[PDB]
RNA sequence: GCCACAGAG
């Protein structure tokens, strides 16, 4: 069986079963065509910043692999270095620094090269290989504000430094190659900081690209995680007033009463956030159980605006077979 | 008016000489700090910071066993960490 | 040309046939690890595939793979990698063509 | 001091929610724990990113040095 | 309060019982040669062991 | 030869320092004793220290 | 102790060990002395090392040995209801030895509908992880919670929630591994045994071995306490009340 | 020269409103009750006696 | 009778049966009744007349 | 150069040699130094 | 305890705390009010300037670093500002005026053959004292203080050097004048701290620890959601000291920002549990907050639910950066000729009374020399065979 | 340098 049975107290059957060794049929060999008739993709849901998909019949390692590589390996472009010139805020210079950091940019990762760190800062970046982002925001009173007001949108000029006001200054060939996507902020709204009269912000960011696991502000994905599909079995109808009850233990859209037997079945198991509330009473036990399919994966990607939750499923599946290829390319030594 | 510290005062008491400076007293090379749980580590190991290690030092005295291992150390120096920070000639 | 500091081959625990092997692996992680010893479990020669991390301020990763005496660990390695570079195709390949279905 | 610009938790943005959040309380008089929704705040490390913030910003900027008070 | 009293007991214990010692005939002697006991506990038995 | 063996590295280490070690034996419970109310044998009016 | 050098600013040392120590990571600080000659280093490495003092000298019962988080993971193995495949076996066995060590997979205690090792079976190989090693320990003891059998004319053994374990060659016939067996205070420990049979470097390996082992395993099997585990049941409040 | 107590009868800061905090560049929230001495605030403690 | 109730897999009373942290009174204080708060072996003094 | 700020009144104003350590728009005898107009480097982290 | 280590948790101070010069002050970056509140705390207006964070707490045992009270930190939470502080110290001297007519100077900036400052001088400016904002690291000066020698007069230099494990960066330079009309100068100096090994944390009901490890986020369990813990909390903290408080606290937390509103933690009342557990299944979610998550190193379902929810952490003061010393050789008593005392003298670490006797114990006689003895005062002496002197 | 309190385990 390859449903982990949920009970009131314990989580059951938990680990893949499918190796030789297992029983003396010593079946479940790797075979890639088995594997390839059984492997199902189903994609629900594609937007521009999350992709919902089903994986189906894959291992519970690979599928971790891949979320693994989505969160921490797939390399984006984030801001690295800040140099300051006349930050009069309240908000402190590092503060500043790792806020710009943490914002995202739309910016595709193939069109960068990996930074050399051994290389000397006067050669260490070049046009490609770092994006600069200048702000510089002066914040002045405004002469005509309303006497009565009290918002500082009114009553100042500049007193909310957004991440908008990142412009984008291309350096040497970037002028023809970043010419038709210019390099703009995922979430332009980002409230970086916030002035009064006689403050003056003005920096400049060398943005580079990095990986997840250096940093978090590299991770692609805002968030990247799978869950089982859930199963609901009724091994005994329910009927009447109980039904009702029944269907108060589940989120709304996932079981319904048919109008004819007035029987309680199960209509969207999808939707069942596993919080096997139906365990609590004792007149449902040993009527319904509950599990999830070990191998029939609910991926869901959204993407923190840099690029597609699509290309990064693929950069991740891609970076796993080429870690695997460079792997059996090495030789092996004593 | 504060007593003075007399000849008796010197010896007697957790700051005397006895209690202070005889049976117990400051000791070179040691080095403390904070503790966190390692379990990987075996059980007769202590895990040391890299920057404790390279203030606390071993004198090994040069034999036929070991000088390429001390001459790679001095050339490595006092801030790479497999490295020494003095060194004392035979004659000097 | 080729990286000789990539997978080394630990004498001290490996078998005098090469039935029994460790291999050390640097900048690999579980996400590497826990693919690779599914992938070789399913070999119907292999009877011990285990990685650890040692420690984890050390990037490394201990796989141990003993067989029977059919292959040699080094084989079960081989065609692990094989396996889940194949595997890795398959999903490649399903996925985008059922991106391009809808 | 200022709304963060991530989520500590997963890293979803939340540092351009604040003055959305503000206004639907405002302006709308949305109650707080529906203006967390309609924002796209579903997860709860996201809810209490902001739910739980503490806009010292504005008071700290009482205490300008560059400009009388 | 009760490590106040109890680190000068574990003192008072220690300066007492310092100086014994097992000799190589098995008979346990002050440092002034004296025999407290002639044999450890009357078998000779390591409690450690 | 088990029982002979383990009878005849049981006796006291000549130059053990047996002093010390007894003086910290009795000491440290010291410390991890906790200060209850005892009684002599069945009947509250003792209070034996 | 035997130094290594780690980059992380705090001394660290195994978990074992804090039990002689009294201490507890909540913002303990501890020192650290370096002998400067052959003749101290010598002496403090032979005479206070920690492979050496396993037995505290009050009582001669072990100092070092189990402790929290520790033993409850080496029960959760060796729990009756515990069965693992060949691959949970290997993974385990793999995580208490860095993937170094040799092991010979013995034969399973259940074989027609599958293939599935006791953990029982997963610590009697952390005793003995193959046929080249010397530790063959053989022990009877009582865990702390024992309920004695049905009938008195029974062994301890035949007991309700394995109360008694036996050891015998190195497999773990009976009883789960607990404070009694593992932990420290007690003369009839697995790690006694092996100390005082076969010498302080095999007991050093099996505690070392055990933490590697649980440090791992807790977190791909959880546990965890919640308020579920602390509410009463509802006829406990009128049982309560009435008395 | 009495050393007079934060936010009492004879301080600046007494029944002051926010602005005037923020005009003295005083925190309307600090409890009050030390005195500023050779710039360290000193707080004089309860004694308890029989 | 709070102890023989307690279902299998409860944390509190895995961790009592290890010896790991905790015992059966801790348990019984969390889930039942705490019991009577004795000080210097008597009950509460009375602070009041 | 224009380096000092008085603390009270918030007007840049520059010390000679001989001048006393006050402010003068008004009495105020606190003067902030101003920050610097050389660059500084941040790492975004 | 927790009446003990809520003083020294790191928060904001106070409305004017960057206008503010004092010897020594924690801040943190980004403070939230406690999900889980009191009426104590809107009374004496707490939430207004709270000290604490709100993590995502998994009880659960993780791995072998969460043992004996420590605790298991996201490295991707550190990352994205939790449990980020800074520290603020003081440094103050004053010009005084000697009966000489003579006084000290502050004015100084020895450049190079070039036309640079000096690295001792790299951010000094040319005031003579540390240009705001810039980075002062070990061995440089922020005040370049002289001192007349007689008290054309000479002065000798005795500047004020930085001197630390990590770089600073100046913040403040303030000059006034004092009640005797002498120059009063104050430096504040500022430095950016993240949670590492050995940093302190507190949980508001005891069950203080210092961090084990600091681990990535996708081998950080995570539940259907993706939402991944910031802290890791072992179980076995609470049999023993029976905090049944703390998960309460997270039920309410949990209930409380599922439905958008802060939640009461009063004495002899407050927010009922009841409640929160219909809040809670209303949402999806299990009464007793126990989540199913999977593991984020093998990927499979957790054979246990994990008790899983927001719980305040507070960050103390008690940081491993502050308390790091080592000696190896350094300066001496002049009196007994021994190691100094303290870190802040680049002191010896005392071999008390206790320790020589432990030393004792183990019958070490070449070990209890070497560290009485060689390593701390020996001394070559010569002594008259005859008289004894 | 001497006192004085304040904390840490
Ligand atoms: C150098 C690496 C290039 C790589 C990142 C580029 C080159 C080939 C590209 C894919 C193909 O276009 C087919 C698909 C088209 C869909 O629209 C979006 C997804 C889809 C799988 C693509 C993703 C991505 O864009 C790829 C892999
Ligand atoms: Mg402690
Ligand atoms: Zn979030
Ligand atoms: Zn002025
Ligand atoms: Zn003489």
């Amino acid at each position: 069986s390859n449903i982990v049975g949920i009970e009131y107290n314990r989580v059951t059957n938990t680990t893949s079963t499918d190796f030789p060794g297992f029983s003396k049929d010593a079946e479940n060999e790797w075979n890639v065509e088995k594997f390839k008739k059984d492997f199902e993709v189903n994609i629900s849901s594609l937007d521009a910043r999350e992709a919902n998909f089903d994986l189906i019949n894959i291992d519970t390692s690979i599928a971790n692999a891949f979320r693994r590589i989505m969160i921490s390996e797939v390399p984006s472009v984030a801001a690295e270095y800040v140099y300051f010139f006349n930050n009069t805020s309240v908000i402190q210079d590092e503060v500043l620094a790792h806020r710009i950091g943490l914002v995202p940019l739309k910016v595709d990762p193939d069109m960068l090269t990996w930074v050399d760190s051994n290389l000397p800062d006067d050669e260490k970046f070049t046009d490609e290989n770092t994006i600069v982002l200048s702000l510089n925001v002066k914040c002045t009173r405004n002469p005509d504000a309303p006497k009565g007001s009290t918002d500082p949108k009114e009553l100042y000029n500049n007193a909310h430094v957004y991440a908008r006001d990142l412009k984008f200054e291309p350096q040497g060939r970037q002028s023809t190659t970043f010419a038709d996507c210019p390099v703009v902020p995922a979430d332009p709204d980002i409230l970086l900081a916030k002035l009064r009269p006689g403050q003056e912000i003005s920096l400049k960011a060398h943005c580079i690209l990095g990986i997840g696991g250096d940093h978090a502000k590299f991770s692609p994905v805002s968030t990247a995680s799978y869950r089982l599909l859930p199963q609901i079995n009724i091994l005994q109808p329910i009927k009447g007033e109980s039904a009702r009850r029944f269907q108060k233990c589940f989120p709304p859209g996932v079981i319904g009463i048919d109008e004819g037997s007035d029987e309680a079945y199960v209509k969207d198991a999808r939707k069942d956030t596993v919080s096997r509330e139906v365990l609590r009473y004792e007149e449902f036990a040993d009527k319904v159980k509950l599990g999830r399919v070990r191998n029939h994966f609910i991926f869901n990607v959204e993407s923190a605006g840099a690029m597609t939750p699509e290309e990064i499923f693929f950069k991740s599946v891609r970076i796993l077979k080429n870690k695997a290829e460079y792997l059996k390319n090495c030789p092996i030594t004593q | 008016v504060k007593p003075i510290r007399g000849f008796c005062q010197r010896l007697k008491g957790k700051q005397g000489r006895f209690r202070g400076n005889l049976s117990g007293k400051r000791v070179d090379f040691s080095g403390r700090t904070v503790i966190s749980p390692d379990p990987n580590l075996s059980i007769d190991e202590v895990a040391v910071p890299d920057r404790v290690a390279k203030v606390l030092t071993y004198p090994e005295k040069v034999t036929r066993y070991n000088r390429h291992k001390l001459q790679e150390l001095i050339v490595n120096g006092p801030n790479v960490h497999p490295g020494a920070n003095y060194l004392l000639k035979r004659n000097e | 040309e080729p990286d000789r500091e990539k997978i080394k081959l630990l004498t001290q625990a490996t078998s005098e046939d090469g039935t029994s092997a460790s291999f050390q692996i640097v900048e690999e992680d579980h996400t590497l690890g826990n693919a690779l010893r599914y992938v070789i479990m399913k070999n119907p020669d292999v009877e011990f595939c285990g990685y650890s991390i040692p420690h984890p301020s050390e990037n490394l990763l201990n796989i141990r793979i003993q067989t029977y005496g059919e292959t040699t660990a080094v084989d079960a390695l081989q065609k692990g990698l094989k396996d889940l570079m194949d595997l890795c195709d398959v999903v490649e390949s399903k996925f985008t063509e059922k991106i391009k279905s809808m | 001091m200022i709304v963060p610009v991530r989520c500590f938790s997963c890293g979803k943005v939340v540092g351009d929610k604040w003055e959305s959040y503000l206004n639907l309380l405002q302006e709308d008089e949305l109650d707080e724990g529906t203006a967390l929704s309609r924002l796209g705040l579903k997860r709860y490390c996201c809810r209490r990113m902001i739910l739980t913030h503490v806009d010292l910003i504005e008071k700290f900027l009482r205490y300008n040095p560059l400009e009388k008070r | 309060v009760k490590t106040a009293e109890t680190g000068y007991m574990s003192r008072r214990l220690m300066k007492s019982l310092e100086d014994l010692s097992c000799q190589y005939d098995n008979t346990v002697r002050t440092s002034a040669n004296g025999i407290v006991q002639f044999t450890y506990g009357g078998d000779g038995l390591d409690p450690l062991e | 030869e088990i029982a002979l063996f383990k009878y005849r590295k049981a006796r006291l280490e000549p130059g053990t320092a047996i002093g010390a070690i007894g003086a910290q034996s009795i000491g440290e419970p010291g410390t991890q004793m906790t200060l209850k109310t005892f009684h002599f044998a069945g009947v509250a009016s003792m209070n034996v220290t | 102790h035997y130094a290594k050098i780690r980059p992380w600013r705090t001394f660290r040392l195994n978990e074992c060990v804090c039990t002689p120590y009294n201490a507890d990571f909540d913002g303990d600080e501890m020192n650290l002395h370096v002998p400067q000659t052959e003749e101290a280093r010598a002496e403090a490495i032979n005479l206070m090392g920690v492979k050496n003092n396993l037995l505290t000298p009050k009582s001669g019962e072990p100092i070092i040995a189990a402790t929290q988080d520790f033993i409850t993971g080496s029960y959760l193995i060796s729990h009756k209801d515990s069965f693992y495949d060949r691959a949970t076996l290997t993974q385990l066995l793999s995580m208490m030895s860095d993937g170094i060590e040799h092991f010979d997979i013995p034969p399973p205690a259940i074989m027609k509908p599958y293939y599935l090792w006791t953990g029982k079976q997963v610590f009697s190989l952390l005793i003995k992880p193959n046929h080249n090693s010397p530790v063959v320990i053989n022990l009877d003891a009582k865990n702390k919670v024992f309920v004695p059998p049905k009938s008195k004319s029974l062994p301890n053994e035949m007991s309700q929630n394995d109360g008694f374990v036996i050891i015998r060659g190195s497999q773990i016939l009976s009883g789960v591994m607990d404070k009694s067996v593992l932990g420290d205070g007690k003369k009839h420990s697995v790690f006694y045994t092996i100390l005082r049979d076969y010498g302080p470097q095999e007991a050093a390996n099996a505690m070392n071995r055990m933490a590697k082992l649980c440090a791992r395993f807790l977190g791909n099997r959880g546990f965890s306490i919640g308020i579920n585990d602390v509410t009463p049941a509802d006829d406990l409040k009128q049982k309560k009340e009435e008395l | 020269r009495m050393p007079i107590m934060l936010r009492s009868n004879k301080c600046i800061l007494y029944d002051a409103d926010e602005s005037k905090m923020a005009k003295l560049n005083e925190c309307p929230l600090d409890p009050g009750g030390y005195f500023i001495v050779n710039g360290t605030e000193k707080v004089i403690l309860v004694q308890e006696q029989l | 009778v709070c102890i023989n109730e307690l279902d299998n897999w409860n944390a509190p009373l895995i961790m009592a049966t290890c010896g790991s942290k905790g015992s059966t009174l801790n348990v019984s204080q969390m889930v039942a009744v705490v019991g009577q708060q004795i000080i210097s072996g008597n009950r509460v003094p009375d602070g009041f007349q | 150069t224009l380096k000092y700020i008085c603390a009270e009144c918030s007007s840049k104003l520059s010390l000679s040699r001989t001048d006393a350590v006050r402010c003068k728009d008004c009495g105020h005898r606190i003067l902030l130094k101003a920050r610097t107009k050389r660059l500084v480097q941040f790492e975004a982290r | 305890y927790q009446c003990a280590m809520g003083k020294q948790a790191i928060g904001a101070i106070a409305y004017n705390q960057f206008k503010r010069i004092d010897t020594l002050l924690y801040l943190m970056t980004y403070p939230q009010q406690p999900m889980v509140k009191t009426k104590t705390i809107e009374l004496i207006d707490y939430d207004k300037l709270p000290a604490g964070q709100n993590a995502t707490v998994a009880v659960m045992s993780y791995s072998g670093y969460d043992i004996e009270d420590a605790l298991v930190l996201n490295k991707s939470s550190i990352d994205r500002g939790f449990g980020r502080c800074e520290t603020r110290r003081k440094t103050t001297t004053v010009l005084k005026r000697y009966a000489n007519h003579t006084q000290d100077i502050i004015g100084g900036m020895r450049v190079d053959e070039n036309g640079d400052p000096i690295w001792q001088h790299q951010s000094l400016g040319p005031d003579g004292l540390g240009e705001v904002g810039m980075k002062v690291q070990s061995g440089q000066i922020y005040i370049n203080k002289s001192v007349p020698t007689n008290s054309q007069t000479q002065y000798r230099e005795a500047p004020v050097i930085y001197r630390g494990p990590e770089p600073s960066h100046i913040d403040q330079v303030m000059m006034s004048v004092s009640d005797n009309d002498q120059a009063l100068i104050k430096v504040l100096l500022r430095q950016n701290r993240r949670p590492e090994l050995g940093d302190k944390f507190s949980s508001r009901h005891g069950q203080k620890g210092v961090c084990g490890i600091i681990v990535k986020q996708e081998d950080m369990p995570f539940n259907d959601q993706g939402i991944v813990p910031d802290i890791i909390m072992n179980p076995h903290g609470f049999p023993s000291r029976m905090t049944v408080g703390k998960m309460i606290e997270l039920i309410s937390g949990k209930a409380g920002v599922l439905n958008g509103t802060l939640e009461y933690g009063t004495c002899f009342g407050g927010s009922k549990l009841e409640d929160m557990s219909k809040i809670l299944v209303d949402q999806g979610f299990n009464y007793s907050g126990k989540d199913m998550l999977y593991s984020g190193i093998t990927g499979e379902c957790l054979q246990a639910y994990i008790f899983f929810g927001p719980i305040y952490y507070q960050k103390l003061k008690h940081m491993v950066l502050d308390k790091m010393h080592a000696r190896a050789r350094g300066p001496r008593a002049v009196l007994t000729r021994q190691p100094t005392e303290g870190r802040s003298r680049d002191g010896g670490l005392r071999l008390g009374e206790m320790e020589r006797d432990c030393v004792i114990a183990y019958g070490a006689s070449q070990l209890l020399l070497e560290r009485l003895m060689i390593s701390s005062d020996a001394f070559e002496v010569d002594v008259c065979d005859k008289c004894g002197l």
